[PDB]
C-alpha cells in the first residue's frame, strides 16, 4: 500500500544522499547565489580554464585536457551509481551478470540525468559546485568535442523544467536502472517486478511532492525515452573520437562499459 | 569480462 511505497521513497532518499556528495539542492543553492558559500571560479575560455588549475583536479591541448576531466569525473559517477544501485532493494539478490548489464547500459541516462541538476542555459558547474564550465565555452571547442556536451545542455534546459527535487530524482534513477529491456539480460522477472515497485513509488512521491503538477509521472516517463536516443548519440560521438584521435587513451571503467553498446 | 564492475559490485 502507500506505506511500503513511502518507506520505499525514504530509503531510496537516504541511499542518494550517500551517494552523490553534490545533490540537486546545494547544486541549485550555488548557480542562484543563494548560498553562504564562495561563489565558483567561472572558466570561459583558455584564459580562465588556465588560471582555473588551483580548483580542478586533473592529477596537453585544452579540448584534450577538458575531456581527460570529464573522463575523470565520468569514473567517479559510475563508481557514485554503482553503490546507490546496491542499496535499491533487491538489486544486490540478482544475478551478478544482470547487475553488470543494467549499470552497463543505466550509468550514462542516470550521468544525463544528474548532470541537469548541474546545469542551467549557460553553464554546468564542475569540481563540486567550485567551478562553473560556460556554455559558449564547451560549443568554441574544436571538433569533435566542439559539440560534445551541447546535447546534454539541450536535454537538461527541458528536464529542469519539471522542477524534480532530490526525492523525485532518487527514485527516477532507481527506475531507470531496473529496465527490464537492456539487451542481454537472462532473468527478466525479478528485474521487472522490482521497477513495477519502483514505478508505484515514483507516481504516489510525484502526487504528494506535486500535487499542483498533474501527470509530471507521465511527462517524467516520456523524457525517459528520450535520455535513450540521447545517450546513443553520445556512444557514437564517442566511438567517432577514439577513432580520429591518437594521442587520448580511454579509462579502462569507460572502456568496458562502451564496448559492446549499441 | 567486466572486471572491474564485477570488482564495484563484489566490494
Amino acid at each position: 500500500e502507500s506505506a511500503d511505497l513511502r518507506a520505499l521513497a525514504k530509503h531510496l532518499y537516504d541511499s542518494y544522499i550517500k551517494s552523490f556528495p553534490l545533490t540537486k539542492a546545494k547544486a541549485r543553492a550555488i548557480l542562484t547565489g543563494k548560498t553562504t558559500d564562495k561563489s565558483p571560479f567561472v572558466i570561459y575560455d583558455m584564459n580562465s580554464l588556465m588560471m582555473g588549475e588551483d580548483k580542478i583536479k586533473f592529477k596537453k591541448e585544452v579540448a584534450i585536457r577538458i575531456f581527460q576531466g570529464c573522463q575523470f569525473r565520468c569514473v567517479e559517477a559510475v563508481q557514485e551509481i554503482t553503490e546507490y544501485a546496491k542499496s535499491i532493494p533487491g538489486f544486490v539478490n540478482l544475478d551478478l551478470n544482470d547487475q553488470v548489464t543494467l549499470l552497463k547500459y543505466g550509468v550514462h541516462e542516470i550521468i544525463y540525468t544528474m548532470l541537469a541538476s548541474l546545469m542551467n542555459k549557460d553553464g554546468v558547474l564542475i569540481s563540486e559546485g567550485q567551478g562553473f564550465m560556460t556554455r559558449e565555452f564547451l560549443k568554441s571547442l574544436r571538433k569533435p568535442f566542439g559539440d560534445f556536451m551541447e546535447p546534454k545542455f539541450e536535454f537538461a534546459v527541458k528536464f529542469n523544467a519539471l522542477e524534480l527535487d532530490d526525492s523525485d530524482l532518487a527514485i527516477f534513477i532507481a527506475v531507470i536502472i531496473l529496465s527490464g529491456d537492456r539487451p542481454g539480460l537472462l532473468n527478466v522477472k525479478p528485474i521487472e517486478d522490482i521497477q513495477d515497485n519502483l514505478l508505484q513509488a515514483l507516481e504516489l512521491q510525484l502526487k504528494l511532492n506535486h500535487p499542483e503538477s498533474s501527470q509530471l509521472f507521465a511527462k517524467l516517463l516520456q523524457k525517459m525515452t528520450d535520455l535513450r536516443q540521447i545517450v546513443t548519440e553520445h556512444v557514437q560521438l564517442l566511438q567517432v573520437i577514439k577513432k580520429t584521435e591518437t594521442d587520448m587513451s580511454l579509462h579502462p571503467l569507460l572502456q568496458e562499459i562502451y564496448k559492446d553498446l549499441y | 569480462r567486466h572486471k572491474i564492475l564485477h570488482r564495484l559490485l563484489q566490494e
